[PDB]
């Protein structure tokens, strides 16, 4: 009655400032009815909700956006900060269609030089969500792949409903070898996860570089909504923040500074990591009979979680999923949000 | 690993290990022991090699007695798979336990494969490289090289300083594979067709073609270092009765008329040296006159000119050929042979004679015997080997009728003669084919067979375990079949007996195009190609056969749609062009976009090729394959089989084409990390489900039964998806992957029953 990711092991280092390049099939094979208007729609549909899911939990991470068509690299959005000009420029592709193979030779190339810009930090990392049965690719690829390597780029894709050798291997060689990332669904209920499971950073096992210092400063409001001016969009904003060296206004944002080039975001923005940082151990399911604890919920406060003896009932199921480190109880829903929504163990937090 | 079998540690060189081997292992050891035959039904999916040769070796050195290994292949390609397998197998044996070893074992392939001098390396016939090869080493050649060093003595140069150095003792300790072995003979100069010519004296382990055992022109320098008693291994030898049938033999009169002059270039030959030089020739006599000249009618280091197509030279006599023995005597019989074949030649029909029927048939036309008749050869042998010709594609042909002669002179009423007056394909035209052949296959398997009782046969695909012991008559021990133990699919079965429209597919009907059937067959291939990844191969019953089906095919439009999707090879007749094709479509396959290859089951890409996931990932058999296509070749042998077999066509028709349908699809899987789809397109095949390799139909379910395409496509769809699944359950895989020697230690404990 559990299937739980079991130990939490970075277990100390996680990729944070990331740099993913979404890239999207957009051919004919996107075009067939496994998915309701196609393929194509749902992946555009599921790609939307991506961003903002993305973003929620990587406030910090540049991302932009890729089609296929015609055998063709097609890049749709300029990687950027911003969720919404990606969010927007989905929605006009989602209306038109696909045509022509996909290229995937073509893709990468594209990507390569796209994630040249990126500091060294940033994780130089894409994701694909490949649609076909196969490629037709311009160039070689077992040499394309390898100078992705030679960038460190690793690659993650997202297969369709089958596995094709090559990207097999591309995400092979390019996670150095140690492979989990060619997943391709067997359920679209999967895809809406397989999306959520991209959000996260991805290390498993790391080689070490110079980690540095990032610097990066830190804005403040202002008050005179009519004083509106701009210097990042030049309009007449309202009135917003300041770079805490350029010391220049900015339309709101966890922006880098348009005027002497510096990340500026709050703070939250990293307090929106953390729990990716440290994340908690799950809490554990009782025994059906030895828990003989307070008969009402602990995070939530619910009566049950038991049954106080009913027959093959009571002793189906001790609906007693409760922490270790501090040792408390908790409810059902409770660590299964505890564990989903807000960390923060209540029952650790206070002692 | 490194475990036991109630006697003998076994130095198991891949961590991981599968129940079946130690089953298959367990069963050979007892049969090793106590003397047999006893075949084995082995899936090639899993490593059979690692399992048989994990059980030999230590065998071989954990046992004092049998010193010797002997592993027959079906060809180079097995050769070098087993090459390296050993090598690793052996590496690892130094590698856990020391060295303790002093193993060598090779295995001898041709002189094409081995001639490292480039010359001949560039020449392409076997023949005229064995003829140049020859000419580099051969014991005129080499007396031309040795008592008349001049130009018209090339050579390949190795075969001196191999022997200044070579032969006293081997180069050091290796099993030197064709990739060791290419490399490290040219670094010293070595064409190694000589370094294991003369390492045929040493080897503990060696491995070879079928005919380098069987056929008796090559397998004759058979010697008790090299065969006494050891242990044989016949490693994917399903196919083993056509290769016995070797002892084939048909006449092209073209090439024969080109004879009649080399005959008379040889009565030139011996006609002008008997004028210049017939001192020698009658000492020659006088190295006849004696008796059967053992001292050079047997030994020549490199001369012997003609092969012995007799068995290894033991099916002779030694009283003289009488008045032959003056060859101008014998040099005139030999015109009223080939004159009496010339005269044999343009039967207005097809004439099939029995050799003893055509015995006194041959004197009654001309009065000629049948003792002289097989010391042709011999008689020829010296002749030509005294008179150091220039060229032997005369003289092949030449050889081949004395070839012929002593075939004829040698057997009967297992073996006949018959002569279409043409090839019916192109009837009414003159090309007869004075066929004699080959009829039993045991005949020929008799001798080694008769020596060593340590005998094993093994093929991915043998079915039934009851033909060849029943066809052989041979005496077998144990017959399992081996049922491959499978905690998931792991691959994929199919059977197409009806389309869409549930119209019977078939190729019994005709060679020709019932048009709904090929029409049917341009959507089931297309759609499939459609739906799978790279890595796909069609085959079909024959090359003009599949070449009616792409003719219509690609009049219709069905060729350009899987244009769109996959990449399009055919095979052809030609190995040349289709070996480039081939690495090809490995490399479609390797990269991305996706493929597909077409062949036929009786072809040379069915015998000796391999397909892993990528390479292969979904099979068709196009129909169910089948020969009487050709002539009462197989039905006159067929005669000799059924008439004392108690077999009929059809036992041996309809196993035998599954002995050649399922033979494609062993190649499908390589190791249990693979997975593929295996579909069967024809109606018969649902009549056929009785007759697979056991863990072939084990892996056939019920519900597959006569399965249209729709039924079919779903399947396959599901399971490439399912199967995409990282299916790694990590957990149950202790039972079919046998935790290592933990396991295999506790299990067999359990199965110590
Ligand atoms: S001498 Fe050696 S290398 Fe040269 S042709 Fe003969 S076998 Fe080949
Ligand atoms: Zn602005
Ligand atoms: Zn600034
Ligand atoms: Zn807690």
């Amino acid at each position: 009655k559990k299937r739980t990711a079991k130990k939490n092991i970075t277990p100390y280092q996680r990729g944070i400032i990331r740099s993913l390049i979404l890239t999207l099939d957009c051919s004919e094979a996107m075009l067939e009815k496994d998915l309701r208007p196609n393929r194509h729609a749902m992946i555009i549909q599921y790609a939307i909700d991506f961003v903002h899911e993305f973003f929620d939990q990587n406030p910090i991470s540049q991302m932009g956006i890729i089609i296929m068509r015609n055998g063709l690299a097609q890049l749709v959005s300029q990687v950027s900060g911003n969720p919404q000009d990606h969010i927007d420029a989905l929605k006009s592709i989602r209306k038109q269609e696909p045509k022509g193979n996909p290229s995937l030779q073509n893709a990468l190339e594209m990507a390569r030089g796209l994630l040249l810009p990126v500091p060294a930090h940033c994780t130089r990392e894409v994701l694909i969500v490949f649609g076909s049965l196969s490629t037709t690719d311009p160039g070689d690829i077992h040499q394309t792949i390898d100078s992705l390597v030679s960038e460190k780029i690793r690659v993650k894709v997202l297969g369709l409903s089958a596995q094709v050798a090559i990207c097999k291997e591309l995400c092979k060689a390019t996670n150095y070898g140690d492979e989990s990332f060619y997943k391709i669904l067997l359920d679209e209920t999967h895809l809406k996860e397989l999306f959520n499971e991209a959000v996260t950073p991805l290390p498993v096992n790391k080689i070490n570089k110079g980690f540095t210092l990032v610097k990066m400063g830190f804005p403040t409001r202002i008050f005179e909504d009519t004083p509106t001016f701009c210097s990042c969009h030049s309009k007449l904003v309202y009135g917003g923040y300041f770079c805490p060296n350029c010391h220049s206004k900015v339309c709101s944002l966890p922006t880098v500074c348009p005027c002497c080039d510096l990340m500026l975001i709050l703070s939250t923005h990293l307090a929106r990591s953390y729990h990716h940082l440290m994340p908690l151990k799950t809490f554990a399911e009782v025994p059906t009979t030895e828990k003989f604890r307070s008969e009402d919920c602990f995070s939530c406060q619910s009566r049950f979680p038991x049954x106080x003896x009913x027959x093959x009932x009571x002793x189906x199921x001790x609906s007693r999923y409760r922490c270790e480190d501090c040792k408390q109880e908790f409810c059902v829903d409770c660590d299964v949000f505890i564990h989903e929504i807000l960390h923060n163990c209540p029952g650790c937090e206070s002692k | 690993m490194k475990f036991y079998i109630d006697d003998l540690p076994v130095l198991f060189p891949y961590p991981k290990i599968y129940p079946e081997q130690y089953n298959y292992m367990c069963d050979i050891k007892k049969t090793l022991d106590v003397g047999g035959n006893s075949i084995l039904e082995m899936p090639s999916g899993t490593g059979k090699t690692v399992s048989l040769l994990s059980l030999t070796i230590a065998y071989q050195m954990h046992y004092p007695e049998h010193r010797k290994i002997i592993y027959c292949s079906r060809t180079m390609s097995e050769i070098e798979k087993a090459l390296v397998e050993l090598e690793n197998l052996m590496d690892y044996r130094t590698k856990e336990l020391g060295y303790q070893e002093d193993f060598r074992g090779l295995g001898l392939t041709s002189r094409k494969n081995l001639c490292l001098h480039p010359e001949v390396s560039k020449e392409r016939k076997g023949t005229v490289v064995d003829e140049k090869c020859r000419r580099m080493t051969n014991g005129q050649a080499k007396r031309k090289l040795e008592e008349d060093p001049e130009a018209n003595v090339e050579l390949c140069e190795y075969h001196e300083n191999l022997y200044n150095i070579e032969v006293e003792d081997y180069l050091p300790k290796g099993v030197f594979s064709f990739e060791k072995l290419l490399k490290y003979c040219e670094e010293k100069t070595l064409c190694p067709y000589f370094i294991v010519r003369r390492m045929i004296s040493l080897c503990n382990i060696i491995i070879y073609s079928y005919h380098y055992l069987l056929d008796p022109k090559i397998a004759e320098r058979v010697s008790n270092e090299v065969s006494k008693d050891s242990i044989v291994i016949f490693d994917e030898a399903h196919n083993i009765d056509n290769v016995c049938i070797s002892l084939s033999l048909d006449l092209t009169t073209d090439a024969l008329r080109r004879a009649t002059r080399g005959a008379n270039a040889l009565d030139e030959r011996i006609s002008e040296v008997r004028k210049v030089d017939s001192q020698k020739l009658q000492d020659e006599y006088e190295k006849l006159v004696q008796g059967l000249h053992s001292a050079d009618i047997l030994t020549d280091q490199e001369e012997p000119f003609v092969e012995t197509p007799v068995l290894p030279q033991d099916l002779l006599t030694e009283a003289i050929p009488g008045n032959i023995r003056r060859a101008e005597h014998f040099v005139s019989f030999l015109k009223r042979l080939i004159e009496y074949l010339k005269t044999r030649m343009k039967v207005l029909h097809v004439i099939s004679e029995t050799p003893k029927s055509f015995l006194q048939h041959l004197k009654q036309l001309t009065f000629i015997e049948r003792k002289p008749l097989r010391f042709c050869s011999e008689r020829l042998s010296l002749l030509v080997r005294t008179l150091e010709v220039t060229e032997v594609e005369d003289f092949t042909a030449l050889k081949d009728i004395a070839t012929f002669a002593t075939l004829i002179s040698t057997y009967e009423e297992g073996f006949l003669l018959i002569i279409e007056p043409y090839e019916i394909e192109n009837a009414a035209v003159p090309n007869p084919i004075m066929r004699f052949t080959c009829l039993d296959a045991s005949i020929a398997i008799k001798p080694v067979f008769e020596r060593f009782s340590s005998v094993i046969i093994t093929s991915g695909t043998i079915s039934p375990l009851d033909m060849y012991p029943r066809m052989l008559n041979f005496k077998t021990v144990l017959q399992k079949s081996y049922a491959m133990t499978l905690a998931k699919k792991s691959f994929l079965p199919m059977i197409i007996t009806k389309g869409s429209d549930q119209v019977a597919i078939s190729s019994r009907f005709e060679i020709r195009n019932d048009p709904s059937i090929v029409r049917n067959y341009g959507s089931m291939l297309v759609e499939f190609a459609k739906i799978t990844p790279d890595g796909m191969v069609v085959f079909f019953p024959s090359y003009l056969y599949m070449e009616s089906i792409v003719s219509m095919w690609q009049t219709m439009g069905i060729l350009d749609e899987v244009w769109k999707h996959k990449l399009i090879l055919v095979e052809t007749p030609d190995a040349q062009e289709t070996s480039l094709a081939l690495e090809t479509y490995r490399k479609a396959c390797s990269n991305g976009r996706g493929a597909i290859l077409l062949s036929v089951a009786r072809g040379k890409v069915s015998e000796g090729i391999d397909f892993d996931h990528q390479y292969g990932r979904t099979v068709l058999m196009i129909g169910i394959p089948f020969q009487y296509t050709e002539s009462r070749i197989l039905k006159a042998r067929l005669e000799f089989m059924r008439e004392n077999y108690r077999i009929r066509e059809n036992d041996f028709l309809s196993f035998d084409a599954m002995r050649h349908a399922a033979q494609c699809l062993g190649r499908v899987l390589r190791g249990k990390d693979d997975y593929g789809v295996m579909v069967l397109a024809d109606r018969r095949f649902s009549r056929k489900r009785s007759q697979l390799p056991k863990w072939i139909a084990q892996g056939l379910s019920d519900a597959d039964l006569n399965l249209s395409t729709d039924m079919a496509i779903s399947n396959t769809k599901q399971f490439l998806r399912t199967m995409a699944q990282p299916t790694d359950p990590k957990d149950q895989e202790g039972v079919s992957v046998w935790s290592y020697e933990d396991l295999i230690k506790h299990q067999n404990s359990r199965k110590d029953q």
